């Protein structure tokens, strides 16, 4: 759609969780998508920057997770079209990944990069 | 599984061009002439050309077409091993943390090491930790 896709390229964030790479108006606005319910973002900046962190690199256009090799790799099948990244370096605090296991939400690392 | 193809561009517009494709991809999905590209790998390392997912080769030649910015590799298309279908998205070490290290290009202590102590939510200016180098005004007029 075209509330997933970036506006301008400055001020651009990413997710933690899918790896959503947006516009900071759009995350204000409308925020993450594929997680809402489970993460509370929508009408509210602080919560964007405690989870959300600008350090991330690399951008894939994504299309159709349902049939591609890449969505498979970075386990994104099942989540909605839009553009992401293969690299988001961060982890949350200690106080909201303890109520994501406890509402069956299971937090991996989607930093696939390596280090040194 | 799919194919990754690869196509020239030009030096230093790569997120320009992504966002270009976004648009045209989400401007003609719904219409006779759909685009049958799965993705596009944009690595921020690379700079100079782009990567493209499809099956085959006449795939993304008809859905580069109309673009100014690609006219440039239009008459070949490259195809790589699928053992390359992994190492493309590796990430050498984003490269934004506290109390770590980093360098400077300009100003006065240039080629030097320094520290980060404090980053501004913001983004518009970061602190640092370096020793003076000036002479404490002695030998300068
Ligand atoms: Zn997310």
């Amino acid at each position: 759609a075209l509330e997933t896709v970036p506006k301008d390229l400055r001020h651009l964030r990413a997710c933690l969780l899918c790896s959503l790479v947006k516009t900071i108006d759009q995350f204000e606005y409308d925020g993450c998508d594929n997680c809402d319910a489970y993460l509370q973002m929508k009408g509210n900046r602080e919560m964007v920057y405690d989870c959300t962190s600008s350090s991330f690199d690399g951008i894939i256009a994504m299309m159709s997770p349902e049939d591609s090799w890449v969505s498979k790799w970075q386990r994104v099948s099942n989540f909605k079209p839009g553009v992401y990244a293969v690299s988001v370096t961060g982890r949350l605090p200690q106080g909201i990944v303890r109520e994501l296991k406890s509402r069956g939400v299971a937090y991996k690392s989607r930093d696939t990069a390596i280090k040194t | 599984d799919p194919n990754l193809w690869t196509v020239k561009c030009k030096i230093g517009e790569e997120r320009a061009t992504a966002i270009s494709l976004m648009r045209k991809f989400i401007a003609y999905q719904f219409t006779d002439t759909p685009l049958q590209i799965k993705s596009v790998v944009a690595p921020e390392h690379v700079k100079g050309y782009i990567y493209v997912e499809a099956y085959k080769q006449t795939h993304v030649k008809q859905a580069i077409e109309g673009v100014g910015n690609l006219r440039l590799g239009y008459w070949n298309q490259q195809m790589v091993p699928i053992k390359e279908m992994t190492d493309v998205l590796k990430v050498v070490k984003a490269n934004l943390k506290p109390k770590s290290w980093v360098r400077l290009k300009r100003g006065i202590y240039k080629d030097d090491i320094a520290q980060v102590d404090y980053v501004e939510p913001s983004q518009n200016t970061i602190s640092l930790k370096m020793i003076p180098r000036i002479d404490y005004d002695r030998i300068k007029a």
